[PDB]
RNA sequence: GUGAAAUUCUUGGACCGGCGCAAGACGGACCAGAGCGAAAGCAUUUGCCAAGAAUGUUUUCAUUAAUCAAGAACGAAAGUCGGAGGUUCGAAGACGAUCAGAUACCGUCGUAGUUCCGACCAUAAACGAUGCCGACCGGCGAUGCGGCGGCGUUAUUCCCAUGACCCGCCGGGCAGCUUCCGGGAAACCAAAGUCUUUGGGUUCCGGGGGGAGUAUGGUUGCAAAGCUGAAACUUAAAGGAAUUGACGG
């Protein structure tokens, strides 16, 4: 009870972190076990007011420490982690803010358990955007 | 000049040299 | 080697040439004589057999025809028949 | 105004007796009120769970879906509900100048459960091998899958749920098709890469509790 | 840093020790003094470098050849370093390992049968050949 | 002027091969014609390794790798410096370029 | 979402997360200078139907062959017509950006299209920018298929086959490395070699650059266009391969 579960100093409670790391944002997602009930959700656009720096390191490390005080607050200790970039047929490797989010995670006072990755990989994906001559810059 | 937009502006004009052919 | 006598060819170099392109053509395939095993009388069978035999004694299958020589089946003795 | 969490209740989740480790950890719902039920909404939870936090000296690179049925107080008992090879294993088995064979059957248990099971392969290069690629041909592919088919629908079709997953959780069936398929092709790396469910026998609430007791 | 010698302090030492070699020596202010008179170096800074060059080499060559040549000192390394001078040759060994192939090539030789050479188990595997492409 | 014998493509005894997308453009580029790099990373960088080992609740836990094949297009790699252009006897050269593991 | 933004969606819960459902696409990683097919092209499992090269052949026919005007079959993508289906992407179009301007490159939306069946079109840098059949002329290590041999390891079993490797040989392929065979203007090519020491057989086809693949005639097509195809006139170069320098956001 107050906002926590009853368990024992022995024992540790877990949950479930989705760290959504793509480019331009940075989503740090905490839910329980099954992921159907969530504690909190703290993304780098309302970190840093500047539009450039959603997914900059310096807003992913506060979005983390903002959820391992709510965490803590609600008495979680351990804590999966589901990495995770865009997919889809889009880009495959996680953004910038993963490493920084998840360094924040460990140092601010929380337990890691199993970390993987939850990207979404297409068998062979639709028409990914951009025509057939790319993206011209 | 683009020698595949030079193919194009080739048949611009003989469309138009068509429509007055058959205009005529 | 400007100067192979290509007039005498050791035997090792002819087994080793093609078929068709030795100096003269010689077939790989030869002829055996089977033994049906459990029998007494003995056939005439291809190296590179085509076609399943069968020795009228022996009731089993002698060859089994494949990609290029015929498997003789287990107990059967085979020896060549005049080169 | 005040956070839902105040109203929040947790309930501890619990293991079939498959497995050693019964307690995998612990769920939260909303309290029972008016149109909203706290029992209903804990119906159908899926648990992504590691066999290693379930077992003492098993794998690491297993998981298991084990959706939840029944709840009773403060308990949430929870059946088989499939089982998938995580991401990083897969990845790391698929290597290049080989083979992979994939199979998948479809098998009715004697209890109820209809079961999709998928089954991967990976052909072996010896180790006197000096040739870079041991690929294996289409035929020969077509011999391991058709004979991968049937001797992982004969260990399922003639056993309950029950006996499926324990004798799964050492994976006795990949390690049949190791030693059955040598004589065609050597493979090493053959797991049951992911089964899972189709359909379920009526919700029969005798069966849960012999499942997580007798 | 910076004390590297040029081609021209390097070359000029080169001709006068090979040409001179057993008037100079080990002891830098001699070959100095011998450098005023053996050849004539306008600049004092200069001689004494070329001075240098000579005491460096000097003590180079009392140890060992150089990419410079003397025909005295050629003479003695050949002199010198006859043999190990061993009590037996290296190549009188009383048993021979043999392989089967290669004794029955002395035996079409005819110049096999003999006491010393032994024959060896060949070996079985036939693997030879590096395992092909990366690892 | 051919530049390369095989044209910058391992096509030999095809007709046409599929075509695969760059992972930085979404170009169209034939699959034997890109670069294709496969990229085995740390989960978590060396810089935080040691703050996630000594957070895991594991008393021996390995961190997983990732596994994703990249698909480049030539103008992409060469922007990313992950091919350079070589002299006229370099560009023969296949071998792959050295780990510099020792 | 971008270099930065903005259009745009959002207190109706947008995004994210969990559970199911539906739709139409799409067949990763394995996937390789690997395979097949006349090319175009072809990659989830199983089944059916015919077809095919190569290998093996002391089987059969006995010159039945090669290339081929006229003619015919197939022929990426885009395009057209009819009907289904329309997930994603996406000509046109609109909007927001950038810019001196921006009818664009960048972002949001999105029609035709992209998907399946049927009927057209007959074109691609349809490329190996390289006709087919045949003979000869260096070496080496691999790879795919078939066959033939051999120290051995492995699978099961009690022995062989038979699979998986190892060492070799033959023939047909995709290729690769090296070479003062030779050739070539060279780049380079074991063919683009066996060419002034010029003749193996045979189709197509070029004659300085433009005008021009245009005009006109004919023919095909629903159309877009396809095939055939000039002339007047204009010009001293247009080009190819290599070398040096100069410069490169
Ligand atoms: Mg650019
Ligand atoms: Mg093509
Ligand atoms: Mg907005
Ligand atoms: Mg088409
Ligand atoms: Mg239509
Ligand atoms: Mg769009
Ligand atoms: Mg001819
Ligand atoms: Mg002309
Ligand atoms: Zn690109």
């Amino acid at each position: 009870i107050s906002l926590g579960p009853q368990v024992a100093e022995g024992e540790n409670v877990f949950g479930v972190c989705h760290i959504f790391a793509s480019f331009n944002d940075t989503f740090v997602h905490v839910t329980d076990l099954s992921g159907k009930e969530t504690i909190c959700r703290v993304t780098g656009g309302m970190k840093v007011k500047a539009d450039r720096d959603e997914s900059s390191p310096y807003a992913a490390m506060l979005a983390a420490q903002d959820v391992a005080q709510r965490c803590k607050e609600l008495g979680i200790t351990a804590l999966h982690i589901k990495l995770r970039a865009t997919g889809g047929n889009r880009t495959k490797t996680p953004g910038p803010g993963a490493q920084s989010a998840l360094r924040a995670l460990a140092r601010s006072g929380m337990k890691i358990g199993r970390i993987e990755d939850v990207t979404p990989i297409p068998s062979d994906s639709t028409r990914r955007k951009g025509g057939r001559r790319g993206r011209r810059l | 000049m683009r020698a595949k937009w030079r193919k194009k502006r080739m048949r611009r004009l003989k469309r138009k040299r068509r429509k007055m052919r058959q205009r005529s | 080697p400007l100067a192979k006598d290509l007039l005498h060819p050791s035997p090792e170099e002819e087994k080793r040439k093609h078929k068709k392109k030795r100096l003269v053509q010689s077939p790989n395939s030869y002829f055996m004589d089977v033994k049906c095993p459990g029998c007494y009388k003995i056939t005439t069978v291809f190296s590179h057999a085509q076609t399943v035999v069968l020795c009228v004694g022996c009731s089993t299958v002698l060859c089994q025809p494949t990609g290029g020589k015929a498997r003789l089946t287990e107990g059967c003795s085979f020896r060549r028949k005049q080169h | 105004v005040v956070d839902p969490f105040s109203k929040k209740d947790w309930y501890d989740v619990k293991a079939p007796a498959m497995f050693n480790i019964r307690n995998i950890g612990k769920t939260l719902v909303t309290r029972t009120q008016g149109t909203k039920i706290a029992s209903d909404g804990l119906k159908g939870r899926v648990f992504e769970v590691s066999l290693a936090d379930l077992q003492n000296d098993e794998v690491a690179f297993r998981k298991f879906k084990l959706i939840t049925e029944d709840v009773q107080g403060k308990n949430c008992l929870t059946n088989f509900h499939g089982m998938d090879l995580t991401r990083d294993k897969m990845c790391s088995m698929v290597k290049k100048w080989q083979t992979m064979i994939e199979a998948h059957v479809d098998v009715k248990t004697t209890d109820g459960y209809l079961l999709r099971l998928f089954c991967v392969g990976f052909t072996k290069k010896r180790n006197n091998q000096i040739r870079k690629t041991s690929y294996a041909q289409h035929q020969q592919v077509r011999q391991i899958r058709k004979k991968m088919m049937e001797i992982m629908t004969r260990e399922v079709q003639t056993n309950d749920l029950k006996e499926v997953v324990n004798k799964l959780i050492p994976d006795s069936i990949g390690k049949d098709i190791e030693k059955a398929c040598q004589s065609i092709y050597p493979l090493h790396d053959v797991f049951v890469r992911k089964v899972k469910m189709l359909k379920k026998p009526k919700f029969e609430l005798g069966k849960l509790m012999e499942l997580h007791g007798e | 840093m910076g004390r590297v010698r040029t081609k021209t302090v390097k070359k000029a030492a080169r001709v006068i020790i090979e040409k001179y070699y057993t008037r100079l020596g080990n002891d830098f202010h001699t070959n100095k003094r011998v450098c005023e008179e053996i050849a004539i170096i306008p600049s004092k800074k200069l001689r004494n470098k070329i001075a240098g060059y000579v005491t460096h080499l000097m003590k180079r060559i009392q140890r060992g050849p150089v990419r410079g040549i003397s025909i005295k000192l050629q003479e003695e390394e050949r002199e010198r370093r006859d043999n190990y001078v061993p009590e037996v040759s290296a190549l009188d060994q009383e048993i021979i390992e043999v392989d089967p192939d290669t004794k029955e090539m002395l035996k079409l030789l005819d110049f096999g049968s003999l006491s010393n050479l032994q024959v060896t188990q060949p070996t079985v595997g036939m693997n030879f050949k590096t395992p092909r492409g990366p690892v | 002027t051919k530049k390369r014998r095989n044209n910058g493509r391992a096509k030999k005894g095809r007709g046409h091969v599929q075509p695969i997308r760059c992972t930085n453009c979404a170009r169209c580029v034939p699959k034997d014609k890109a670069i294709k790099k496969f990229v085995i990373r740390n989960i978590v960088e060396a810089a935080a390794v040691r703050d996630i080992s000594e957070a895991s609740v594991f008393d021996a836990y390995v961190l997983p790798k990732l596994y994703v094949k990249l698909h480049y297009c030539v103008s992409c790699a060469i922007h990313s410096k992950v091919v350079r252009n070589r002299s006229r006897e370099a560009r023969k050269d296949r071998t792959p370029p050295p780990r510099f593991r020792p």
